């Protein structure tokens, strides 16, 4: 059970980034995706996460009008795209599966397992 | 049967307990059950698990006749009758597999609904509705056996019955 | 205060066939049926003898081209596709039974 | 729902116990706070779940403790594997609550 | 001399290799750890029987009920 | 088990139930367990319903010996070793089937049972003894899976407990 | 399997009761359910428990070749999936006879639990505690099916809820 | 089930007899045995009990000092010896096998079955 992403991308400001993560060794279908977001010397921050049978997404309310979280079943791969780059979105980029921790018929609790090695993504002219 | 889906967060055993309490959520594996499920599995295997040396002529370069159609009858019926009886042995074993996993697991349910007493009432689901303060110790008590139902028994029975 | 029971899961499973449904996910399975083979003969424990191109019968009538294999024991004798008879035309009458 | 952690660094010397809080803004069930580890360079590595409960491969001297909007995590032991930031994620509390901590 | 034991005869192409193996079939030797084999009918040794079938699974786990 | 005897009356289902309340009984089918041994027992049936084309003589004119006594032992041998499997296929077959049958039964009961929770106790006969008052939507939503337990048990529980 | 121990004393049936009381402990089987075991097992034994007059040589004295080995080959065959068979079948019926005797257990347990209704409370070790002065004719009442329960009911809800 | 003993005995004042209680038709180790001792003309009085598994052994407050109980798993069969013979010590020996009736996790009561014949012992000049 692992996620893998995409490489490193130094995207100009004012442009778009789409960054992928790879599935494998688990159903892509049946598991939340999220990306979290470490700025260099800062901690990690929520952006979203997206429901892989119908597509739903859920952001969070800092990155509205900015994100767009898209689904491939067929190749097992999550893509969230970026727009708007500005000097401040330079950060290492992290895709993690969101276990929902079920006690019969309700939910209570997770944790985030497995989690991608990050792309390291730089916007600089 | 009461359980609708398995866990795929459970790594360490074959069946287990979740919990939810005041000081949080918890997942832990009963090795009692999952031996005894391994036991019988292995066990199983075992028995599933002959030595000839001269035997006849079973592929032919030319055609004779009588006693080539009869060895051919002969090879053909001990083939037939051979994968028959692995197919028989196999879908007979896989059955009784199954049952007795689903029989291990009815056998928890029952053990742990025993244990509790009144002071639990089931939710059809497969989980349990414990009516008192249960904290991680009272857990692990009820996990390994060891829960004593009469401590907790005047509380559950004011929570359960009256409000 | 709720404690539920439950069971293991794997992400993908092996389709087994019982007798009810011939089509059913199961965690592990084994397979049963050996259908591999390396192309290649062991030498042990059994003493095999590789006839080359001799057969058991012309081995046994003394053929010149098998003199090697004068005063043999095997417990499982191989005969070969390419072997060939290099003496006086002969025929055996119940050659299977003599073989 | 933001959740604020304390101290922002801990200088503790090898083999002593090391006790980490993360506190809530509102009353939070337990069952939704995950403790975190990440060394330098690495993506963060689960640690405890539900406030109580240990990952499946992390030893017994990691301590989940907290109800309401206390939360602690101890070490007993601190080894030298022991040394990276530690941060507290609250899972499920809402459809967009998935926040983590400042870190420490 | 005429002896009683456990010789027999083999029409094979396959080489001969130094190893271990209680079957020999034409199509080589095989191991005998599972029950059936579908190699070939001619066989000598201890070896596992000849069936029809390709594959035969045998379950060594409960029945798998994926989470969604 | 407990039920005793079957219902004749029944013609639309296999498991169904009966009530009686103030506004009179009724009878009705549980489609979802019928709909589940049928759909067992065809799948079993359908592993049980070759081809030989050239083989042995099985019937003879002459008498010669050696060679029509093997002949005559291979087909009687084979004979009688797929009447045996013939034989024991359908005994194990037909007691799946009643094994299934019983076993779907008491599912549906259980089913029920934990549906009703502290509102109804099981009187020994495969009937439960509802302790409120319970009108025909109150039986239907016990039949389809929709029986909310909460707003009976206060009445349910003065009734049951309190004489 | 929550019945430990079996009992070497109770040499008058299979499955039966031991009680106490204030009039002191006693013991008594059930026949029902033994005869009922024993009937099953009977008829399973009766269908284990072919009439061959000329067949083919087995044994030889002199060295032929193609047709003694191919009369060898055909009885090893026959005797090979003859013991497999007897094998297989042993194996089933033995697996039968448990969990058939421990079905009628678990089924009288059932009924006598059935029986009580809320007058008394399952200990956990597969027998009964019981809320309400119960003499040998209760006792009796209980074993024969002639248990009423509503006379008992309410001293044995106070025993049971109120202390 | 049967127990049978040895044969009588006729001692001097003075010395020690050894009984022997040979068990067949039942697991030795699994039942207690118990002595029980009858005066010529008078009632059974228990003298002690000894338990076959962990040889643990219990007298009673009026044969302390005086018998000691043994056990032989391997040819199944219980010894008493008893010491500081005397006149009175006259009567026949019987080894019983104790069943308890056990009514799940505790025991209530029992019964002493089957009862050995009985040895006599005499003591005199």
């Amino acid at each position: 059970v692992q996620l893998v992403q995409s490489g490193a991308e130094m995207k100009k400001p004012g442009a778009s980034v789409k960054v992928s993560c790879k599935a494998s060794g688990y159903t892509f279908s049946a598991y939340y995706i999220h990306w979290v977001r470490q700025a260099p010397g800062q901690g990690l921050e929520w952006m979203g996460r997206i429901n892989t049978d119908s597509g739903g997404t859920n952001f969070a309310q800092q990155f509205e009008g900015r994100v767009t979280m898209t689904r491939d079943t067929s190749i097992s791969t999550a893509y969230m795209e970026l727009s708007s780059l500005r000097s401040d979105d330079t950060a290492v980029y992290y895709c993690a599966r969101g276990y929902d921790f079920w006690l019969g018929s309700y939910r209570a609790g997770g944790w985030f397992d497995p989690w991608g090695q990050g792309t390291l993504v730089t916007v600089s002219s | 049967g009461f359980i609708e889906n398995g866990w795929e967060g459970m790594i360490d055993g074959w069946y287990g307990f979740r919990h939810q309490n005041s000081e949080g959520t918890g997942q832990a594996a009963d090795l009692k059950s999952t031996q005894a499920a391994i036991d019988q599995i292995n066990g199983k295997l075992n028995r599933v698990i002959n030595e000839k040396f001269h035997q006849i002529e079973k592929e032919f370069s030319e055609v004779e006749g009588r006693i080539q159609d009869l060895e051919k009858y002969v090879e053909d019926t001990k083939i037939d009758l051979w994968s028959y009886n692995a197919e028989l042995l196999v879908a007979l074993e896989n059955q009784h597999t199954i049952d007795l996993t689903d029989s291990e697991m009815n056998k928890l349910f029952e053990k742990t609904r025993r244990q509790l007493r009144e002071n639990a009432e089931d939710m059809g689901n497969g989980c349990f509705k414990i009516y008192h303060k249960c904290d991680n110790a009272c857990i692990e008590s009820i996990r390994n056996g060891t829960y004593d139902h009469d401590i907790y028994r005047d509380e559950a029975l004011n929570n359960r019955f009256q409000i | 205060a709720t404690l539920c029971l439950g069971h293991h899961a794997v992400p993908n499973g092996t389709i087994v066939k019982t007798i009810t449904d011939d089509q059913i996910e199961v965690t592990n399975a084994t397979e049963l049926v050996q259908s591999s083979s390396t192309g290649k003969i062991c030498n042990n424990p059994h003493r095999i003898l590789d006839g080359r191109d001799c057969t058991l019968i012309d081995a046994l009538l003394g053929d010149p081209h098998c003199d090697v294999f004068q005063d043999e024991t095997w417990d499982l004798y191989v005969e070969r596709s390419s072997a060939f008879s290099n003496c006086y035309p002969y025929d055996v009458p119940d050659y299977a039974s003599l073989r | 729902i933001v959740l604020t952690q304390s101290p922002g660094t801990l200088s503790l010397s090898p083999g002593e116990r090391a006790t980490l809080s993360c506190r809530a803004s509102q009353s939070v069930s337990s069952s939704y706070l995950a403790w975190y580890q990440q060394k330098p360079g690495q993506a963060p590595r689960l640690l405890i779940y539900g406030a109580s409960s240990r990952a499946t491969g992390i030893p017994d001297r990691f301590r989940g403790s907290g109800s309401g909007t206390d939360f602690t995590l101890t070490i007993s032991r601190l080894e030298p594997e022991d040394f990276a930031v530690y941060y507290c994620q609250q899972y499920g509390s809402s459809p967009q609550g998935f926040t983590f901590g400042p870190g420490t | 001399k005429m002896r009683t034991g456990k010789s027999s005869i083999m029409r094979s192409d396959a080489p001969i290799d130094t190893c271990i193996s209680e079957c020999i079939t034409p199509n080589g030797s095989i191991p005998n750890d599972k029950p059936f084999q579908n190699v070939n009918k001619i066989t000598y040794g201890a070896c596992p029987k000849y069936v029809k079938q390709s594959t035969l699974k045998l379950a060594t786990g409960m029945r798998n009920v994926p989470e969604k």
